[PDB]
């Protein structure tokens, strides 16, 4: 890159108040019905969001145990910002060098670990369980079915990113992006700290983001510096943090870090999440790093609320004795 | 080269 | 009368104009639907009775989807 990264964690421009801290107990149903989750949420604890969280020593070695040795991962060249591969026992390796021994800079933010043995030692907020497409759109039998851990795109029986396992050396950088799909993102940080920088989706801002994409100059422009409204928050261990849909953000990584997270669909800001997706389309972001079936599931949120509504369905009769077969369990 | 889907990466 | 917030309404009006105006290449109608012209026709019905509903009524604390 060109920007000098050092002095956009000193500086104090990016002043802006976008971020609102919560109780976990304040953090249900109905604040979405009255918010529509639009604004950055941080819980300085967990008390109320009723997640789970693994041992507080827990290692990349434990991950690795968890999803097996073989499974393969993809990892982040920081400096470029590109994609590489290689196996958790590669990758623990890697993690397991001493700082000054790395050879280079690298991130694994895209460790799904749904239907592996770490699956149940992680839980989202359970607020999340009640809004979230996966789990109350998408067909129960389909996602019952899945058996693939990775996210191999054949073998996927639905939007697999519930779960992921971000794991980060000290020094780690993530450009500004947008995650896919516009969806929302729960974070929760087990061991060490992030920095943040967000970006409010204006109609402006994400002209200003699909420009900055086009312009391919994404290693020589701070995006953080060329908008009216930008805020710098830290993110400490024990923290979980919200993050509404289409906020652009960047991050960095002062110290080793271990972070449990998960993205999803909810019915409370659609056309937002429509808005990311077609940036994604004209940007040709490739189907990979995109959210799996997403018109699929869109076509599927339509049924459920007609059926839910006027108790009319608009799934084949195969579909419906799938599901009248799971209401009798 | 098998295919994946929803990869995190900016 | 069931009681929509405007989150829903609004969200749920450029879903169908979305899906509707798809071609068919990239409508990605799944294998679970069986017409989905059907289907986008009952949801502008569906709207068009839910236009009118109360703000307040509508912060019940459950969503309107949830599995039986
Ligand atoms: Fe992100």
């Amino acid at each position: 890159r060109t920007f000098d990264l050092e002095e956009k964690l000193q500086t104090n421009k990016y002043n802006a108040n976008f971020v609102t801290f919560m109780e976990g107990k304040d953090f249900n149903v109905e604040y979405i019905q009255r918010g529509g989750l639009r604004d950055p949420l941080i819980f300085k604890n967990s008390d109320g969001l009723g997640i789970k969280m693994p041992d507080p020593d827990f290692t990349v070695n434990d991950v690795k145990m968890c999803v097996g040795s073989r499974r393969m991962v993809d990892v982040m060249d920081v400096n470029t910002q590109k994609g590489i591969e290689m196996t958790m026992a590669q990758w623990t390796r890697y993690y397991e060098t001493p700082e000054e021994e790395r050879e280079k800079l690298y991130n694994v933010i895209s460790l799904e670990f749904s239907h592996t043995r770490l699956e149940n030692m992680v839980q989202r907020p359970s607020t999340v369980d009640f809004i979230d497409w996966v789990d109350n759109m998408w067909p129960r039998h389909l996602k019952e079915s899945q058996t693939e851990s990775t996210n191999a795109i054949l073998e996927m029986q639905y939007p697999k990113v519930q779960k992921y396992c971000l794991m980060s050396v000290r020094g780690c950088y993530t450009d500004f992006h947008v995650d896919f799909g516009g969806t929302s993102v729960w974070y929760h940080i087990h061991q060490g700290g992030k920095v943040f920088w967000l970006i409010p989706p204006t109609a402006h801002n994400l002209e200003l983001y699909e420009n900055w994409l086009l312009s391919g100059k994404q290693g020589d422009i701070f995006l953080g510096d060329r908008v009216s409204d930008c805020q710098r928050i830290e993110l400490k261990q024990g923290y979980t943090f919200v993050i509404p849909s289409g906020w652009i953000h960047a991050v960095y990584t002062p110290t080793d870090t271990l972070v449990f997270g998960g993205n999803f669909l909810h019915s409370f800001n659609i056309p937002m999440q429509l808005k990311i997706y077609s940036i994604e389309d004209r940007t040709r972001v490739p189907n990979k790093f995109r959210y799996p079936f997403y018109y699929e599931m869109c076509w599927y949120v339509l049924e459920r609320y007609v059926y839910c509504i006027t108790n009319r369905s608009h799934l084949t009769k195969d579909f419906q004795k799938e599901s009248l077969s799971m209401d009798m369990e | 080269a098998p295919a994946t889907g929803g990869v995190k990466k900016p | 009368q069931v009681h929509l917030t405007h989150f829903e309404l609004e969200g749920l009006r450029c879903l169908v104009d979305k899906l509707e105006s798809l071609p068919l290449h990239k409508k990605c109608v799944p294998t679970g639907i069986e017409d989905e012209d059907a289907l986008i026709a009952d949801v502008k019905i569906l709207l068009e009775e839910l236009a009118s509903s109360d703000p307040k009524l509508a912060l019940t604390g459950v969503p309107i989807v949830q599995w039986p």
